[PDB]
């Protein structure tokens, strides 16, 4: 399982490249969905079966669901921003791209110089993650439950409606 | 010499399923001649997401249920107690009822 | 490793804070009351402080691979707990004139206090990551609690996006140092290397990305650009909390990481933090010069004070008193920022709706509330490294640590930054005594008043007599 | 190039293709079976008619996700069936994550409804898609816990270990709460009759099946039914005895139990009326989720009590 | 079979592309999308690091990463909904009322 890993990585890079430089956001979210699927295939190819199954269960089955839910909810197509077309102008495109590409070349120079023992087999199943999830790492999942509770409280308090109606036209400053 | 055959069977199953759907679609094609929805839908999607990520800890607990003793049961019990406290808080505030 | 019944004693403040979290949440569900929930949160934090005393009665041990509890952890847990208590006592009068729900604030403050306690106890990379995220994420709804207002919503947006970016940076750096060293523990980050091999590329780059994330979380240069907007937009108790407790816990876990890991002997991370501390002190004192708003000025002052903490941290492997100096300066900075932001919170109480602009206008503060002006100018003296205050004791400890290990550039930076800082510090101190061009009977407003005047008496007493603070800091010594 | 390993591999490929064709024709045939229970060549005639009809792409829509929503609705819950073992030597997937994979497929099932709702350039179809997607999220949240009851009883995720742990006692009787929660979640996610068409409370909401004509509608028409037959297969292989029987062959037993459970689904089609939307969401959030969490805690205490 | 360098380079490339899409784009929704790209890249790097040494800590850090991603996505989407309901636009350069 090495050529599958390489092709999944290549189409993941391609899919997120089409994510970054797209115009309408629902197609970009679809490209991110297939990118998450490819990274899940990468996770499967490295013996992390739980990680890839989790990516499609959680990251592609719940998080992209939230993104498309918001997009399909408030009805953006990117209106008044597609016609501007700021990201497909070059004087904004060279700067951050070559800066973050300098970051890319320096961090992959930092990647090299480490001994290569290779990715081994022995796929770590969910049983090992379970036995090391409630052994040494108990407080991790307890306070992660507390953290998820805090995130739910924050986002519910910030983003509720305060108005009655299952169809609402947009008023400025909520009437 | 059996798991390779199983992986091959999985591969041909997936490939021929998408190929069957593609050929079915193109055989159907060939022949013949400012508003806003709501905020409670986003809220229920967020409830689904948060409780699914807590369900992930329950997912990983369910595989190692026997190898972890009663102390792991106690830790998962207080985890589930925190989960149910959050759920009953959501029930009692009124953010979970629909009332259309 | 398993957790023994006697290991539950060292876990007690975290369990008490979690129990008061679920008790407060059940009280919100059952009744939705403000005073009862605030009293429950205060009682839970006080019981956590008595539990910290009970921990001090017990031993200091490694509870799990995630957490090791010792005197350093006890000191930072106590500081975070009393900062959260101060945040609640400053937030009740602000929430008294609030139109929407006013109990999720206490819930998020309690959860962020739990995150600060986890960071105080963090002996692990996963524990560090979870602690800073448990600090960051309740603060999103704390900053955007007054999301009806424009500026609080903008500050919440900026804080959320930049904290997500810095969390990604920290996570990638932690992944790099896990790829380099095959153990996620603090003490085993360079144990597989030796004989001058310690300056390896992958470990150094991962620690650089971790430095980027923690420099966002400690308002260092040039990751400090979130500081004034977040301080200004957030409510004043939120500014108090994310100035004192969050930054105290993040610097505590940074000090524990740089003490326990053997990368403190590396002469590249030390130089990078020397440059960062130099630029942080100099830049923050420079942009705090021409400031009229008090919250932005306090944010730049915080940038300078984490710069002073960073120069106190550079000499950790040589000065032998850097942990004590950092603890004393953090006690002084905590009390001084607590008093200043308490004056800011009490004068900006209640909320008075989102339509009215929440400008401070500290000029003429003495002519209608003299005690608040007195404690505010005491904290303004304390933040400048001026004597008869505890901030001078902290500055003296920082300068002694910097000059013990011969950090001449950093000592000169501290001197120049303090000389620049006292300009606007005493400018605010004078301006709160001038004549006002234009221009309270409740029990909890009085409670905030006695809290800030107790902070003023504490900094005055420990400025004229710092010896009990030195005794209780040196008694709390981490296990080497 | 005649080698017995290649012969065995090609026989496994033949097993995969015959199980795919048999599940497809099972769904297609008992579509007509349900329509009679509410002439097997009538579906062949319908397929000929649907093949000889033009697919309409709306001029206000796009030619990618409008056709990709029925793609998801068919193939996601089609490859959900690859997990199911019908016999010890007639299985196509023996991978370790034998329950998480069905969770992946059920999580991706909402994409079809959402993409169809946007693809139909119609506000009412979008609102109906929002209602249906909210319902299926609100039930697939605890679908996982309903499966984790049996997973915790049987130890691992592998369905072979599940059906070998069903040797002494089937999991239906110790866990009836898990059985009813999984039945409810599978009814709601696959859009079965009681948790179906949530447009009944608003006339500003319309279905996502509208503006789908010909093959793109037939993909949904066969995809929901392939989904209900693979949900029935999941149900029998988890809670009932997978391929387990005294005398008749194991695949005959599997077919008999699957047929029994979709005649039970026909009984569901006949008996209960459709509840209101608020009642459906309130049920799925307040009753089902604490009950399955309590079921997981109870089966944890049970399996840790008699562990000797 | 697979060197660590290729997997870490893939994760680094994803992190670079996510940071680039976070910087160069004015839309807040696309900024959150890029943030989740960097979170997934760091999680992928942790998964490769855990799979190289054979330990299960990489997958646990992946679980913590996706829990943070879920909660942060919920918070960012609630903030995006509030920004749309108040400002009626999603230009991140528009909400810049705080000058130095």
């Amino acid at each position: 399982m090495e050529f599958a890993f390489y092709i999944c990585g290549l189409i993941a890079i391609l899919a997120t490249l089409r994510v970054i430089t797209h115009t309408n956001p629902v197609h970009a979210l679809l490209y991110l969905i297939i990118s998450l699927l490819a990274i899940s295939g990468v996770f499967f190819s490295l013996g992390a079966y739980f990680a890839g199954a989790l990516e499609i269960i959680v990251y592609a089955g719940a998080i992209m669901v939230l993104f498309v839910f918001v997009v399909m909810m408030l009805n953006l197509g990117g209106s008044e921003i597609e016609q501007e077309r700021q990201w497909l102008k070059p004087q904004v495109w060279i700067g951050p791209a070559i800066l973050s590409a300098i970051m890319l070349v320096v961090i992959v120079y930092a990647i090299l110089g480490v001994n290569d023992q290779g990715i081994d087999g022995t796929p770590i199943s969910a049983k090992a993650v379970g036995i090391t999830l409630f052994g040494p790492y108990v407080l991790a999942v307890e306070l992660a439950s507390m953290l998820l509770l805090a995130g739910l409280v924050v986002a519910f308090h910030v983003g509720r409606e305060e108005r009655a109606g299952e169809v609402l036209s947009n008023r400025k400053d909520d009437s | 010499t059996e798991v390779i055959a199983h992986h091959w069977a999985f591969a041909i199953f997936l490939i021929v399923a998408i190929g069957l759907c593609c050929l079915m679609l193109v055989g159907g094609w060939f022949l013949g001649g400012r508003l806003r929805l709501s905020a409670k839908f986003y809220l229920v999607a967020m409830f689904f997401v948060i409780f699914d990520v807590e369900a992930l800890y329950l997912f990983a607990w369910s595989t190692s249920i026997r190898e972890s003793g009663w102390v792991g049961f106690v830790e998962a019990a207080i985890f589930i107690f925190v989960l149910l406290a959050g759920l009953v808080y959501l029930v009692r505030i009124g953010a979970l009822d629909w009332t259309p | 490793m398993t957790i023994t019944p006697q290991n539950l004693i060292a876990l007690l403040p975290l369990l008490i804070v979690g129990l008061t979290v679920v008790v407060v949440m059940l009280s919100i569900a059952w009744r939705r009351n403000h005073f009862l929930n605030a009293t429950l949160s205060v009682i839970g934090l006080n019981a956590a402080l008595v539990s910290l005393w009970f921990v001090g009665q017990a031993g200091a041990m490694d509870v799990t691979p995630l957490m090791r509890v010792d005197g350093f952890a006890m000191l930072y847990t106590g500081l975070v707990l009393l900062a959260s208590l101060a945040t609640c006592t400053f937030a009740y009068p602000w929430l008294e004139g609030y139109n929407d729900n006013k109990d999720e604030f206490y819930l998020l403050v309690l959860i962020a206090a739990l995150g600060g306690i986890l960071l105080a106890n963090a002996n692990h990379l996963a524990s560090l990551f979870l602690g800073i995220e448990l600090i960051s994420l309740p603060l999103f709804g704390l900053v955007g609690y007054a999301f009806r207002q424009k500026r609080s919503l903008e500050a919440s947006i900026k804080y959320t996006i930049l904290s997500a970016a810095a969390s990604s940076f920290l996570l990638f750096g932690m992944a790099l140092v896990y790829a380099q060293s095959g153990d996620l523990s603090f003490v085993a980050l360079g144990k597989n290397l030796g004989d001058g091999m310690l300056n390896e590329p992958l470990l150094l780059a991962g620690f650089g990305l971790m430095i980027v994330g923690l420099g966002f979380k400690l308002s260092l240069v040039p990751f400090h650009l979130w500081t004034p907007d977040v301080y200004q937009g957030a409510p004043a108790p939120v500014s108090t909390f994310l100035a004192t407790a969050s930054k105290i816990a993040i610097f505590g876990v940074v000090m524990r990481l740089f003490l326990y890991a053997p990368v403190g002997d590396s002469e590249a991370i030390r130089v990078v933090l020397a440059i960062i501390a130099f630029a942080s002190i100099i830049f923050g004192n420079l942009m705090a010069l021409s400031q009229t708003n008090i919250k932005r000025l306090l944010g730049y002052s915080s940038i300078s004070h984490l710069g002073y903490l960073l120069v106190a941290l550079i000499a950790l492997q040589t000065g032998e008193m850097s942990m004590e100096a950092v603890g004393v300066y953090l006690a002084g900075y905590l009390f001084s920022s607590l008093g200043a932001f308490g004056v800011v919170s009490l004068m900006s109480s209640p909320y008075r709706g989102p339509d009215a602009d929440s400008l401070f206008s500290y000029r003429g503060l003495f002519w209608h509330r003299p005690i608040l002006a007195a404690v505010m100018t005491v904290m303004m003296l304390s933040l400048a490294g001026i004597p008869m205050t505890l901030g001078f004791i902290g500055k003296f400890y920082v300068l002694a640590v910097g000059v013990q290990a011969h950090l001449w550039w950093l000592v000169g930076a501290v001197v120049v930054g303090s000389a620049i800082g006292l300009y606007y510090y005493l400018r605010v101190a004078v301006s709160l005594y001038l004549h006002a061009p234009e221009q309270p009977s409740n029990w909890q407003y009085s409670a905030g008043g006695i809290v800030v005047l107790i902070s003023a008496l504490l900094v005055l007493v420990l400025g004229v007599w710092p010896q009990p603070l030195i005794s209780i800091v040196r008694l709390a010594m981490p296990l080497m | 190039w005649i080698s017995p390993e290649l012969i065995e591999i090609l026989l496994t490929i033949l097993k995969a293709v015959v199980i795919l064709l048999v599940v497809v024709t099972c769904g297609a045939f008992m579509s007509f079976g349900e329509r009679r229970l509410l002439g097997s060549l009538q579906l062949v005639a319908d397929m000929i008619k649907m093949f000889f009809k033009e697919d309409w792409i709306p001029k206000f829509s796009d030619r990618v996700i409008f056709t990709l929503a029925p793609m998801i609705a068919f193939t996601s819950l089609l490859l959900a069936f690859a997990i199911v073992p019908v016999s010890p030597g007639w299985v196509v997937a023996d991978l370790n994550i034998g329950i998480l994979f069905f969770l992946m497929m059920a999580g991706l099932a909402v994409y079809a409804v959402l993409f169809a709702g946007w693809s139909s350039n119609n506000k009412y179809s979008l609102l109906g898609a929002m209602r249906a997607s909210a319902q299926t999220l609100s039930y697939e949240v605890f679908l996982g816990l309903s499966l984790m009851g049996v997973v915790a009883q049987a130890g691992s995720f592998n369905m072979t270990d599940i059906v070998n742990s069903q040797a002494h006692v089937w999991n239906v009787i110790p866990q009836f709460f898990g059985f009813i929660t999984f039945a409810i979640a599978g009814v709601a996610v696959c859009h079965r009759h009681p948790f179906d068409q949530p447009e009944a409370e608003q006339e500003l909401a319309d279905g996502y099946h509208i503006e789908y004509s010909g093959m793109k509608f037939g993909l949904f028409f066969v995809g929901e039914y392939i989904g209900i037959v693979t949900i029935s297969a999941l149900m029998v292989t988890l809670f009932f005895g997978g391929w387990q029987g005294p005398l008749l062959p194991p695949f005959i037993w599997f077919a008999l139990k699957t047929a029994f459970f979709m005649m039970m689904f026909i009984l569901i089609r006949a008996s209960l009326p459709r509840p209101r939307y608020d009642q459906v969401m309130s049920f799925g959030w307040k009753i089902c989720l604490p009950l399955t969490l309590i079921n997981l805690l109870v089966t944890a205490a049970v399996i840790l009590w008699q562990a000797q | 079979m697979i060197p660590l360098q290729h997997g870490l380079i893939l994760a680094a490339i994803l992190f670079v592309l996510g940071l680039t899409g976070l910087v160069i784009r004015r839309n807040l929704l696309f900024m959150l999308i890029g943030l989740e790209i960097m979170i997934n890249a760091s999680a992928l790097a942790f998964v490769v690091a855990g799979s190289y040494w054979g330990q299960t800590d990489g997958q646990v850090m992946y679980i913590l990463a996706i829990s943070l991603a879920a909660a942060e996505a919920s918070i960012g989407l609630a903030l995006l909904l509030q920004l749309h309901r108040r400002r009626q636009n999603l230009n991140i350069d528009s909400v810049s009322e705080m000058r130095g």
